[PDB]
Protein backbone atom coordinates (compact mmCIF):
# COMPACT_ATOMS: atom_id res chain seq x y z
CA UNK A 1 0.00 0.00 0.00
CA UNK A 2 2.67 2.46 0.74
CA UNK A 3 4.40 1.68 -2.59
CA UNK A 4 1.26 2.18 -4.30
CA UNK A 5 0.85 5.23 -2.51
CA UNK A 6 4.32 6.79 -3.54
CA UNK A 7 3.39 5.73 -7.17
CA UNK A 8 0.01 7.56 -6.65
CA UNK A 9 1.60 10.84 -5.91
CA UNK A 10 4.20 10.62 -8.75
CA UNK A 11 1.39 9.91 -11.19
CA UNK A 12 -0.09 12.81 -9.62
CA UNK A 13 2.95 15.27 -10.13
CA UNK A 14 3.00 13.85 -13.67
CA UNK A 15 -0.39 15.22 -14.58
CA UNK A 16 0.32 18.52 -12.83
CA UNK A 17 3.28 18.66 -14.89
CA UNK A 18 1.18 17.75 -18.26
CA UNK A 19 -2.10 19.45 -17.28
CA UNK A 20 -1.06 23.18 -18.99
CA UNK A 21 0.04 21.73 -22.27
CA UNK A 22 -2.50 20.53 -24.44
CA UNK A 23 -1.09 17.53 -26.16
CA UNK A 24 1.77 15.01 -24.19
CA UNK A 25 4.29 14.08 -26.54
CA UNK A 26 5.71 10.83 -27.49
CA UNK A 27 8.32 10.42 -23.86
CA UNK A 28 5.35 11.66 -21.46
CA UNK A 29 3.39 9.03 -23.06
CA UNK A 30 6.04 6.49 -22.65
CA UNK A 31 6.56 7.64 -19.17
CA UNK A 32 3.28 7.42 -18.35
CA UNK A 33 2.61 3.79 -19.76
CA UNK A 34 5.52 2.69 -17.93
CA UNK A 35 3.88 3.57 -14.28
CA UNK A 36 0.41 3.01 -15.49
CA UNK A 37 1.78 -0.68 -15.91
CA UNK A 38 3.44 -0.86 -12.76
CA UNK A 39 0.26 0.32 -11.01
CA UNK A 40 -1.53 -1.95 -12.81
CA UNK A 41 0.82 -4.94 -11.18
CA UNK A 42 0.37 -3.65 -7.95
CA UNK A 43 -3.55 -3.39 -8.07
CA UNK A 44 -3.60 -6.70 -9.09
CA UNK A 45 -0.75 -7.72 -6.38
CA UNK A 46 -3.44 -6.10 -4.10
CA UNK A 47 -6.27 -8.03 -5.24
CA UNK A 48 -4.89 -11.29 -5.03
CA UNK B 1 42.97 30.00 2.65
CA UNK B 2 39.85 32.23 3.94
CA UNK B 3 39.70 34.60 0.91
CA UNK B 4 40.53 31.82 -1.57
CA UNK B 5 37.40 30.03 0.29
CA UNK B 6 35.23 33.36 0.01
CA UNK B 7 36.33 33.79 -3.55
CA UNK B 8 35.87 30.61 -4.57
CA UNK B 9 32.15 30.53 -2.61
CA UNK B 10 30.99 33.62 -4.42
CA UNK B 11 32.63 32.39 -8.10
CA UNK B 12 30.05 29.40 -7.26
CA UNK B 13 26.94 31.32 -6.73
CA UNK B 14 27.71 33.28 -9.57
CA UNK B 15 27.82 30.02 -11.29
CA UNK B 16 24.99 29.34 -9.88
CA UNK B 17 22.84 31.96 -11.21
CA UNK B 18 20.40 32.11 -13.93
CA UNK B 19 20.83 32.71 -17.58
CA UNK B 20 19.76 36.03 -19.18
CA UNK B 21 17.22 34.33 -21.30
CA UNK B 22 15.57 32.68 -18.94
CA UNK B 23 14.99 36.12 -16.74
CA UNK B 24 13.66 37.63 -19.94
CA UNK B 25 11.14 35.10 -20.42
CA UNK B 26 10.52 35.32 -16.51
CA UNK B 27 10.66 32.13 -15.46
CA UNK B 28 9.52 31.93 -11.98
CA UNK B 29 12.28 29.36 -10.68
CA UNK B 30 15.16 31.51 -12.20
CA UNK B 31 13.55 34.57 -10.76
CA UNK B 32 13.34 32.96 -6.96
CA UNK B 33 16.80 31.83 -7.70
CA UNK B 34 18.24 34.99 -8.60
CA UNK B 35 16.36 36.24 -5.66
CA UNK B 36 17.93 34.12 -3.30
CA UNK B 37 21.54 34.62 -4.14
CA UNK B 38 21.12 38.61 -4.33
CA UNK B 39 19.95 37.91 -0.50
CA UNK B 40 22.66 35.91 0.22
CA UNK B 41 25.41 38.63 -1.14
CA UNK B 42 25.09 42.47 -0.91
CA UNK B 43 26.12 44.52 -4.02
CA UNK B 44 27.62 46.93 -1.29
CA UNK B 45 30.26 43.97 0.15
CA UNK B 46 30.92 43.29 -3.34
CA UNK B 47 31.71 46.58 -4.44
CA UNK B 48 33.77 46.98 -1.39
CA UNK B 49 35.88 44.07 -2.21
CA UNK C 1 38.78 24.54 7.28
CA UNK C 2 38.84 26.93 4.21
CA UNK C 3 41.10 24.75 2.66
CA UNK C 4 39.16 21.55 2.16
CA UNK C 5 35.92 24.05 1.14
CA UNK C 6 37.74 25.51 -1.26
CA UNK C 7 38.75 22.28 -3.08
CA UNK C 8 34.17 21.16 -2.85
CA UNK C 9 33.16 24.22 -4.11
CA UNK C 10 35.54 23.55 -6.59
CA UNK C 11 34.04 20.57 -7.75
CA UNK C 12 30.69 21.88 -7.58
CA UNK C 13 31.21 24.68 -10.05
CA UNK C 14 32.16 22.16 -12.56
CA UNK C 15 29.33 20.46 -12.15
CA UNK C 16 27.05 24.10 -12.08
CA UNK C 17 28.50 25.38 -15.15
CA UNK C 18 29.54 23.75 -18.53
CA UNK C 19 30.88 25.17 -21.57
CA UNK C 20 30.13 28.73 -20.30
CA UNK C 21 26.24 28.25 -19.46
CA UNK C 22 24.38 27.15 -16.16
CA UNK C 23 23.65 23.96 -15.57
CA UNK C 24 19.91 25.02 -14.04
CA UNK C 25 18.65 21.53 -12.99
CA UNK C 26 22.14 21.49 -11.17
CA UNK C 27 22.62 25.00 -9.73
CA UNK C 28 19.01 24.96 -8.94
CA UNK C 29 19.72 21.77 -6.81
CA UNK C 30 23.30 23.07 -5.41
CA UNK C 31 21.94 26.27 -3.77
CA UNK C 32 18.68 24.42 -2.36
CA UNK C 33 21.60 22.64 -0.31
CA UNK C 34 23.87 25.17 0.05
CA UNK C 35 20.99 26.96 1.80
CA UNK C 36 19.63 24.31 3.68
CA UNK C 37 23.35 23.82 5.19
CA UNK C 38 24.35 27.64 6.16
CA UNK C 39 27.35 25.91 8.15
CA UNK C 40 28.80 25.60 4.21
CA UNK C 41 29.02 29.59 3.44
CA UNK C 42 31.43 29.99 6.12
CA UNK C 43 31.44 31.53 9.49
CA UNK C 44 31.33 35.23 7.75
CA UNK C 45 28.02 34.54 5.95
CA UNK C 46 26.08 33.20 9.03
CA UNK C 47 23.10 34.90 10.17
CA UNK C 48 23.39 35.75 13.56
CA UNK C 49 27.53 36.11 14.58
CA UNK D 1 -10.14 9.30 14.82
CA UNK D 2 -7.25 11.18 15.17
CA UNK D 3 -8.02 14.51 14.48
CA UNK D 4 -7.33 16.25 10.94
CA UNK D 5 -6.79 19.64 9.81
CA UNK D 6 -8.62 20.39 6.41
CA UNK D 7 -9.68 23.56 4.85
CA UNK D 8 -11.58 26.47 5.54
CA UNK D 9 -10.43 25.69 9.02
CA UNK D 10 -9.09 28.10 11.39
CA UNK D 11 -6.09 27.55 13.42
CA UNK D 12 -3.40 29.42 15.59
CA UNK D 13 -0.01 29.16 14.58
CA UNK D 14 1.64 28.32 17.96
CA UNK D 15 5.53 28.31 19.31
CA UNK D 16 7.29 27.49 22.35
CA UNK D 17 9.96 29.52 23.79
CA UNK D 18 11.49 29.18 26.81
CA UNK D 19 12.33 32.39 29.19
CA UNK D 20 13.64 32.35 32.36
CA UNK D 21 13.68 28.30 33.06
CA UNK D 22 10.02 28.44 32.06
CA UNK D 23 8.14 27.24 28.58
CA UNK D 24 5.71 30.33 27.07
CA UNK D 25 3.37 29.36 24.39
CA UNK D 26 3.41 32.62 21.79
CA UNK D 27 0.64 32.89 19.14
CA UNK D 28 0.95 34.47 15.69
CA UNK D 29 -0.23 37.33 15.12
CA UNK D 30 -0.96 40.50 13.02
CA UNK D 31 -3.09 43.57 12.98
CA UNK D 32 -2.77 43.97 9.37
CA UNK D 33 -4.70 47.52 9.24
CA UNK D 34 -2.00 50.14 10.11
CA UNK D 35 0.97 47.36 10.40
CA UNK D 36 1.20 44.67 8.46
CA UNK D 37 3.88 42.77 10.55
CA UNK D 38 3.70 40.26 12.63
CA UNK D 39 4.03 40.01 16.10
CA UNK D 40 3.85 36.95 18.86
CA UNK D 41 1.09 37.44 22.01
CA UNK D 42 1.88 35.36 24.69
CA UNK D 43 -0.61 32.70 25.75
CA UNK D 44 0.61 30.85 29.18
CA UNK D 45 -0.39 33.62 31.48
CA UNK D 46 -4.77 32.97 29.77
CA UNK D 47 -5.78 32.99 33.61
CA UNK D 48 -4.68 35.84 34.60
CA UNK D 49 -5.02 38.49 31.63
CA UNK D 50 -6.66 36.87 28.34
CA UNK D 51 -4.80 37.05 25.29
CA UNK D 52 -6.04 39.19 21.81
CA UNK D 53 -6.83 36.13 20.44
CA UNK D 54 -8.68 38.14 17.62
CA UNK D 55 -6.08 38.48 16.11
CA UNK D 56 -4.34 35.57 15.86
CA UNK D 57 -6.80 33.44 13.91
CA UNK D 58 -6.00 32.16 10.65
CA UNK D 59 -8.03 30.44 8.00
CA UNK D 60 -6.92 27.39 5.66
CA UNK D 61 -7.90 29.21 2.55
CA UNK D 62 -6.30 26.53 0.11
CA UNK D 63 -3.64 23.30 0.53
CA UNK D 64 -2.19 22.12 -3.32
CA UNK D 65 0.97 19.92 -4.30
CA UNK D 66 4.18 21.85 -5.17
CA UNK D 67 3.37 21.32 -8.85
CA UNK D 68 -0.47 21.91 -8.42
CA UNK D 69 0.41 25.19 -7.45
CA UNK D 70 3.18 26.04 -9.62
CA UNK D 71 0.64 25.30 -12.45
CA UNK D 72 -2.03 27.90 -10.80
CA UNK D 73 1.06 30.26 -10.78
CA UNK D 74 1.49 29.86 -14.34
CA UNK D 75 -1.78 30.46 -14.97
CA UNK D 76 -12.70 20.99 2.41
CA UNK D 77 -9.54 19.28 1.18
CA UNK D 78 -7.39 17.26 4.34
CA UNK D 79 -3.39 18.96 4.45
CA UNK D 80 -0.68 16.68 3.66
CA UNK D 81 3.30 17.32 4.72
CA UNK D 82 4.86 18.51 1.57
CA UNK D 83 1.83 20.42 0.23
CA UNK D 84 1.72 24.15 0.00
CA UNK D 85 -1.10 25.89 2.16
CA UNK D 86 -2.64 29.73 2.27
CA UNK D 87 -3.03 31.53 5.35
CA UNK D 88 -5.56 34.01 5.05
CA UNK D 89 -6.17 36.39 8.17
CA UNK D 90 -9.88 36.39 10.21
CA UNK D 91 -9.69 39.93 10.62
CA UNK D 92 -7.92 41.74 8.15
CA UNK D 93 -8.93 39.30 5.18
CA UNK D 94 -5.11 39.67 3.98
CA UNK D 95 -2.81 36.38 3.89
CA UNK D 96 0.59 35.44 5.76
CA UNK D 97 3.41 36.33 3.03
CA UNK D 98 7.02 36.26 3.26
CA UNK D 99 8.13 40.13 3.31
CA UNK D 100 10.82 41.16 1.36
CA UNK D 101 12.15 43.72 3.70
CA UNK D 102 14.20 42.85 6.42
CA UNK D 103 14.21 45.33 10.06
CA UNK D 104 16.40 42.53 11.84
CA UNK D 105 19.89 43.86 13.67
CA UNK D 106 20.79 40.08 14.86
CA UNK D 107 20.04 38.19 11.56
CA UNK D 108 21.41 39.72 8.28
CA UNK D 109 19.69 36.89 6.20
CA UNK D 110 15.86 37.04 7.74
CA UNK D 111 13.48 38.60 6.02
CA UNK D 112 10.14 40.24 7.30
CA UNK D 113 7.23 38.09 8.08
CA UNK D 114 3.52 40.14 7.81
CA UNK D 115 0.31 39.98 5.88
CA UNK D 116 0.00 40.72 2.15
CA UNK D 117 -3.53 42.60 0.83
CA UNK D 118 -3.84 40.08 -2.05
CA UNK D 119 -2.95 36.26 -2.55
CA UNK D 120 -1.00 37.01 -5.99
CA UNK D 121 2.34 35.44 -6.20
CA UNK D 122 4.59 32.92 -4.52
CA UNK D 123 5.35 34.90 -0.95
CA UNK D 124 2.39 34.12 0.31
CA UNK D 125 2.92 29.93 -0.08
CA UNK D 126 4.14 27.86 2.77
CA UNK D 127 5.18 24.33 2.97
CA UNK D 128 4.52 22.22 5.60
CA UNK D 129 7.37 19.28 6.58
CA UNK D 130 7.11 16.78 9.70
CA UNK D 131 9.18 17.99 12.75
CA UNK D 132 9.98 14.64 13.30
CA UNK D 133 10.66 10.88 11.89
CA UNK D 134 7.00 9.44 12.85
CA UNK D 135 5.18 11.94 10.17
CA UNK D 136 7.04 11.92 6.67
CA UNK D 137 5.42 13.54 3.76
CA UNK D 138 2.59 12.97 2.17
CA UNK D 139 1.12 11.83 5.69
CA UNK D 140 -1.88 13.73 6.64
CA UNK D 141 -1.04 16.40 9.14
CA UNK D 142 -2.46 15.99 12.33
CA UNK D 143 -3.78 18.07 14.72
CA UNK D 144 -1.39 18.93 17.47
CA UNK D 145 1.58 17.85 15.27
CA UNK D 146 5.17 19.82 15.18
CA UNK D 147 5.66 21.02 11.88
CA UNK D 148 8.03 23.31 10.10
CA UNK D 149 6.85 26.19 7.44
CA UNK D 150 9.17 26.76 4.57
CA UNK D 151 8.64 30.19 2.57
CA UNK D 152 8.00 29.06 -1.28
CA UNK D 153 9.42 32.26 -2.62
CA UNK D 154 12.47 32.72 -0.49
CA UNK D 155 13.17 28.95 0.88
CA UNK D 156 13.03 30.18 4.57
CA UNK D 157 11.66 28.64 7.67
CA UNK D 158 8.76 30.52 9.93
CA UNK D 159 11.13 31.41 12.68
CA UNK D 160 11.03 32.74 16.49
CA UNK D 161 14.41 34.93 16.81
CA UNK D 162 15.26 35.45 20.52
CA UNK D 163 18.58 36.61 19.95
CA UNK D 164 17.49 40.18 21.03
CA UNK D 165 15.96 41.16 24.27
CA UNK D 166 12.20 40.54 22.80
CA UNK D 167 10.82 37.31 20.74
CA UNK D 168 10.31 38.17 17.37
CA UNK D 169 9.01 36.07 14.46
CA UNK D 170 11.12 36.47 10.94
CA UNK D 171 11.48 34.32 8.07
CA UNK D 172 15.18 33.22 7.96
CA UNK D 173 17.31 29.98 7.56
CA UNK D 174 17.15 28.43 11.14
CA UNK D 175 14.10 26.44 11.79
CA UNK D 176 11.46 26.47 14.63
CA UNK D 177 8.63 23.76 15.58
CA UNK D 178 5.21 25.26 15.47
CA UNK D 179 1.70 24.20 16.20
CA UNK D 180 -1.09 24.50 14.26
CA UNK D 181 -3.16 24.40 17.11
CA UNK D 182 -8.00 24.03 15.94
CA UNK D 183 -10.34 27.17 16.29
CA UNK D 184 -12.94 25.79 14.36
CA UNK D 185 -13.51 23.18 12.02
CA UNK D 186 -17.40 23.59 11.30
CA UNK D 187 -20.51 25.51 12.97
CA UNK D 188 -23.99 24.07 12.90
CA UNK D 189 -26.01 26.38 11.16
CA UNK D 190 -27.69 29.15 13.99
CA UNK D 191 -25.93 27.48 16.82
CA UNK D 192 -23.28 30.05 18.61
CA UNK D 193 -20.14 29.73 19.00
CA UNK D 194 -17.01 30.60 21.03
CA UNK D 195 -14.85 33.38 19.37
CA UNK D 196 -18.20 34.97 17.96
CA UNK D 197 -18.93 39.23 17.95
CA UNK D 198 -22.64 39.54 19.06
CA UNK D 199 -25.03 41.68 20.98
CA UNK D 200 -26.40 40.71 23.92
CA UNK D 201 -30.43 41.63 23.90
CA UNK D 202 -32.72 41.81 26.56
CA UNK D 203 -35.09 39.01 26.07
CA UNK D 204 -36.46 40.18 23.11
CA UNK D 205 -37.54 43.64 24.14
CA UNK D 206 -35.00 45.62 21.62
CA UNK D 207 -32.61 46.27 24.56
CA UNK D 208 -29.13 45.05 24.34
CA UNK D 209 -26.08 45.63 26.29
CA UNK D 210 -23.74 48.24 26.21
CA UNK D 211 -20.93 50.40 27.47
CA UNK D 212 -21.25 54.46 27.96
CA UNK D 213 -20.82 56.35 24.86
CA UNK D 214 -17.81 57.73 23.57
CA UNK D 215 -16.99 60.92 26.14
CA UNK D 216 -19.10 59.70 28.81
CA UNK D 217 -18.18 60.93 32.49
CA UNK D 218 -17.87 57.21 33.86
CA UNK D 219 -14.54 56.75 31.69
CA UNK D 220 -17.24 53.97 29.77
CA UNK E 1 0.24 -4.54 24.76
CA UNK E 2 1.21 -6.29 22.06
CA UNK E 3 4.91 -6.13 20.43
CA UNK E 4 5.82 -3.87 18.03
CA UNK E 5 2.11 -2.68 17.87
CA UNK E 6 0.82 -1.01 20.11
CA UNK E 7 2.50 2.31 21.12
CA UNK E 8 3.13 3.28 24.96
CA UNK E 9 3.97 5.83 26.40
CA UNK E 10 6.12 5.64 30.02
CA UNK E 11 5.06 7.20 33.26
CA UNK E 12 6.32 7.78 36.36
CA UNK E 13 3.99 6.91 38.74
CA UNK E 14 4.93 8.40 41.89
CA UNK E 15 5.82 12.10 40.24
CA UNK E 16 3.08 11.72 37.05
CA UNK E 17 6.17 12.79 34.52
CA UNK E 18 6.19 11.41 31.43
CA UNK E 19 9.43 9.89 29.83
CA UNK E 20 10.84 11.71 26.92
CA UNK E 21 13.82 13.02 25.40
CA UNK E 22 15.81 16.62 26.70
CA UNK E 23 16.04 18.83 24.24
CA UNK E 24 18.83 18.24 21.95
CA UNK E 25 21.89 20.24 23.25
CA UNK E 26 23.62 22.57 20.95
CA UNK E 27 27.46 21.53 19.32
CA UNK E 28 26.54 17.76 20.11
CA UNK E 29 24.82 17.71 17.05
CA UNK E 30 27.91 19.71 15.19
CA UNK E 31 30.74 17.43 16.52
CA UNK E 32 28.40 14.58 15.31
CA UNK E 33 26.76 12.80 17.97
CA UNK E 34 23.16 11.17 17.50
CA UNK E 35 21.96 10.57 20.89
CA UNK E 36 19.54 12.16 23.13
CA UNK E 37 19.61 12.16 26.44
CA UNK E 38 16.48 10.65 28.14
CA UNK E 39 14.69 12.73 31.00
CA UNK E 40 11.40 13.20 32.76
CA UNK E 41 9.36 15.85 31.97
CA UNK E 42 6.24 17.53 33.18
CA UNK E 43 4.76 17.70 29.50
CA UNK E 44 6.80 15.47 26.68
CA UNK E 45 6.81 15.70 23.34
CA UNK E 46 3.55 13.93 21.19
CA UNK E 47 5.89 11.40 19.65
CA UNK E 48 7.16 10.12 23.46
CA UNK E 49 5.45 6.82 22.61
CA UNK F 1 18.42 -33.49 54.10
CA UNK F 2 15.78 -35.77 55.45
CA UNK F 3 14.21 -33.17 57.24
CA UNK F 4 11.03 -31.58 55.64
CA UNK F 5 10.30 -28.04 54.38
CA UNK F 6 7.38 -26.96 53.20
CA UNK F 7 7.80 -25.42 49.42
CA UNK F 8 5.12 -23.30 47.69
CA UNK F 9 5.34 -23.68 43.59
CA UNK F 10 3.79 -20.22 43.38
CA UNK F 11 2.81 -19.63 39.60
CA UNK F 12 4.62 -17.33 37.18
CA UNK F 13 3.12 -17.68 34.11
CA UNK F 14 0.78 -20.39 32.09
CA UNK F 15 -0.06 -19.79 28.65
CA UNK F 16 0.40 -16.55 26.90
CA UNK F 17 -1.63 -14.81 23.88
CA UNK F 18 0.14 -15.15 20.42
CA UNK F 19 2.48 -11.22 19.85
CA UNK F 20 1.69 -9.94 23.71
CA UNK F 21 3.99 -8.44 25.85
CA UNK F 22 4.26 -10.22 29.22
CA UNK F 23 6.19 -9.37 32.97
CA UNK F 24 9.35 -10.72 33.01
CA UNK F 25 10.16 -10.20 29.95
CA UNK F 26 13.59 -9.07 28.09
CA UNK F 27 12.76 -6.50 25.31
CA UNK F 28 14.10 -3.40 23.86
CA UNK F 29 12.14 -0.33 23.90
CA UNK F 30 12.39 1.49 20.41
CA UNK F 31 11.59 5.43 19.83
CA UNK F 32 8.42 4.90 18.31
CA UNK F 33 9.43 3.02 14.66
CA UNK F 34 12.25 5.48 14.09
CA UNK F 35 15.09 2.88 14.98
CA UNK F 36 15.98 3.98 17.87
CA UNK F 37 16.15 2.91 21.67
CA UNK F 38 16.68 3.62 24.85
CA UNK F 39 19.89 2.54 26.16
CA UNK F 40 22.91 3.41 28.56
CA UNK F 41 26.06 4.67 27.59
CA UNK F 42 29.00 2.70 26.35
CA UNK F 43 31.33 0.12 28.78
CA UNK F 44 34.14 2.34 29.90
CA UNK F 45 32.29 5.93 29.63
CA UNK F 46 32.88 8.72 31.55
CA UNK F 47 29.14 8.82 32.99
CA UNK F 48 29.85 5.44 35.01
CA UNK F 49 26.80 4.09 33.10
Amino acid sequence: VDYLLRLQESISDFYWYYSGKDVIEEQGKRNFSKAMSVAKQVFNSLTE
Amino acid sequence: AIMSFYAALIDLLGRCAPETHLIQAGKGEALRIRAILRSLVPLDDLVGI
Amino acid sequence: NPCGGERYLDFLRFAVFVNGESVEENANVVVRLLIRKPECFGPALRGEG
Amino acid sequence: EVQFLRTDDEVVLQCSATVLKEQLKLCLAAEGFGNRLCFLEPTSNAQNVPPDLAICCFILEQSLSVRALQEMLANHRTLLYGHAILLRHAHSRMYLSCLTTSRSMTDKLAFDVGLQEDATGEACWWTMHPASKQRSEGEKVRVGDDLILVSVSSERYLHLSTASGELQVDASFMQTLWNMNPICSGCEEGFVTGGHVLRLFHGHMDECLTISPSDSDDQR
Amino acid sequence: IKYGESLCFVQHVASGLWLTYAAPDPKALRLGVLKKKAMLHQEGHMDDA
